[PDB]
């Protein structure tokens, strides 16, 4: 029925600001209790703000002031204009339609680091090899490293292969940049035979690169 | 005074069984809250209504038991596909308190990993750094050990691992360890080895290559 | 009530002739406006003053005819170099109303196109996409047809064309059609052909290449 | 005599803003009726604002309010400070010295899209070939594709060749980015003989690349 989608997340420094748009895909945001739910990664949730069908605010404890919610019924959009982020909110933001309980609440991210790198990948193909080969199957993958802007994605063959494709959690190095590697197993009879191209997309930047993985020379 | 709800987290079970999770309420609350299912890397979904009147669009495996305080959820006859955390809330009152979350594991049995070692790509050695990846594919006991060895010297403090969420199909784990060296230091040694220890292996498995051998 | 001026646009003629353009005035205006020459991709230039007293720095080919309403401009003895639109205005009053603009074409005769097909550059196939350009050079009748064929299959809905302004020297047009494919789909076929139909051709011309043949 | 030049156009989103400077190259902007003329592409003109030699405003109909004109006589500059652009003005802006009629009015652009890509070219050389060759002449060119910031230019040999050089109108793809190709014919005896380097410049960004076009291998 109702499929709330949100947009507006990115990266900024303290004293910054940012408008978030809970785009009410779905109906009647004019007459519903709406709210913002926040969670830092590795942590439990937390509640931020709420609008009444009639207009009231009641902000949370720590984000009392410095933080503004509103709606637009004719556009079916909720608007969250924040500013002066203590950078201590670096969190994953959710907007949910409270219907006597909650439920129906999309997703959307944000990070408020005191820097900017915004660079993108460093992609290498990890070739299928006999040291990875065992009997009927052999594994190959793509290593995408050294990027700051956390949300990054790597698909296999434009989203074709869903068998054996496993992207591992990104790792945060001492350099301050993330890195990850996604690997997929495929029958050892099919080392080079078919197409295995990893599609790397970096959404905070605009990086899009396809890398083919082939057995070692 | 706000309510501080508590939960006995870190569950572990097998399929088709009964498990039961309680939620403390460190003040006198009435009988109106709610449970949520938080699969990893996703949005929550509420299961139990403001007591036990389970919200629609859910199977017949959850049985919320309500009271004045000490609320309790119970899963009977598990199914491999509930890898996530379960929270408490507390409707009615504006600023509401949330729980602490209970991750729930899913026992399996015994399944050794497929191991695979990847040397650094020629493109990266141009850049001046060498990543050496070692992959451990599918495996129940996650308590696996990855020992890197360079020319038979156990390598400490230049590796990083990460592990996947328990697989919703076959309930296994997969692990990737990355060893990071400079081009200069890489070119100073020959054998790169990755020795994996695991309960499904009778003795550890080593996958290795020799730098510079097609 | 604002004035709404009108114009009978889309003129077509030959060189050295007489052509005449009128400008309606849907209210009682006096006799103070102005005409402009707008060459494409440039700034206007006013020719006729606030009636017919043509502003200086212009040749003797324009003859603005003024009245109470229904103003009218006339070009006699055309010259190949007036490829642009002509507007009306209305000085005096602050917020002024503008016309609708009349583009004017220049007849020629018969001149077929030089055709040329360009395969995608090796750099682009790395990126993962293939543009296949087909060029039609110099040509009067612009009513040309570009049919792409891939292995003799007429291609519909993956091309885009654009056309140049009528050339100020030889009064011709030039057209570029781009066919866009993925690298994957490009590598699935052999012959890429571009078949041009035009009045100066007795039967259509096809320029074609064979993917992967130096 | 008088050679009015203007500067300040670019790209922005709604609620944005922008100062435009009609730089009075030429004399006496202190005592002349000046005005702003606007046209959307593919459309007729439209009038915006006007300053009197003595100071008065009289803005247009739809841009009533939210839009400010001024002059500076000692600097010989007209200043147009706008803000809160409904993005529905995405247009090509002109400033003209009204002298009992008009005339003497430079040019200058602007776009107010609700996004930003700002990326730049993707240049390929389209080689001269026998399929393009016919008798005495053969054609070669440069394909510059996938860019948002509309004003882009490609010259041939730093502006040397003016014969046969024809840049075709840019095309707007479904992806939302523009693309174009500029081609020039040159005697077929001169396929590789002389220099044919396309100079690609992207002014909203700062991209400048020279690409040589040579016959196919």
């Amino acid at each position: 029925e109702v499929q709330l989608v949100e947009s507006g997340g990115g990266l900024i420094q303290p004293g910054g600001s940012l408008r978030l748009s809970c785009a009410a895909s779905g109906f009647t945001v004019s007459s519903n209790y709406m709210s913002w739910v926040r969670q830092a990664p590795g942590k439990g949730l937390e509640w931020v703000s709420v609008i009444y069908p009639g207009g009231s605010t009641f902000y949370a404890d720590s984000v009392k002031g410095r933080f503004t919610i509103s709606r637009d019924n004719s556009k079916n959009t909720l608007y969250l204009q924040m500013n002066s982020l203590r950078a201590e909110d670096t969190a994953v933001y959710y907007c949910a339609r409270e219907t006597l309980a909650f439920d129906y609440w999309g997703q959307g991210t944000l990070v408020t680091v005191s820097s900017a790198s915004t660079k993108g990948p460093s992609v290498f193909p990890l070739a299928p090899s006999s040291k990875s080969t065992s009997g009927g199957t052999a594994a190959l993958g793509c290593l995408v490293k050294d990027y700051f802007p956390e949300p990054v994605t790597v698909s296999w063959n434009s989203g074709a292969l869903t068998s054996g494709v496993h992207t591992f959690p990104a790792v945060l190095q001492s350099s301050g940049l993330y890195s990850l590697s996604s690997v997929v197993t495929v029958p050892s009879s099919s080392l080079g035979t078919q197409t295995y191209i990893c599609n790397v997309n970096h959404k905070p930047s605009n990086t899009k690169v396809d890398k083919k993985v082939e057995p070692k020379s | 005074d706000i309510q501080l709800t508590q939960s006995p987290s870190f569950l572990s079970a097998s399929v088709g069984d009964r498990v039961t999770i309680t939620c403390r309420a460190s003040q006198g609350i009435s009988s109106y809250l709610a449970w949520y299912q938080q699969k990893p890397g996703k949005a929550p979904k509420l299961l139990i209504y403001a007591a036990s009147t389970l919200q629609s669009g859910v199977p017949s495996r959850f049985s919320g038991s309500g009271s004045g305080t000490e609320f309790t959820l119970t899963i009977s006859s598990l199914q491999p596909e509930d890898f996530a955390t379960y929270y408490c809330q507390q409707l009615n009152s504006y600023p509401p308190a949330f729980g602490g979350g209970t991750k729930v594991e899913i026992k399996r049995t015994v399944a050794a990993p497929s191991v695979f070692i990847f040397p650094p790509s020629d493109e990266q050695l141009k850049s001046g750094t060498a990543s050496v990846v070692c992959l451990l594919n599918n495996f129940y006991p996650r308590e696996a050990k990855v020992q890197w060895k360079v020319d038979n010297a156990l390598q400490s403090g230049n590796s990083q691992e990460s592990v996947t969420e328990q697989d919703s199909k076959d309930s296994t784990y997969s692990l990737s360890s990355t060893l990071t060296l400079s081009k200069a230091d890489y070119e100073k040694h020959k054998v790169y080895a990755c020795e994996v220890t695991h309960q499904g292996l009778s003795s550890p498995v080593t996958k290795s290559f020799n730098r510079g051998e097609c």
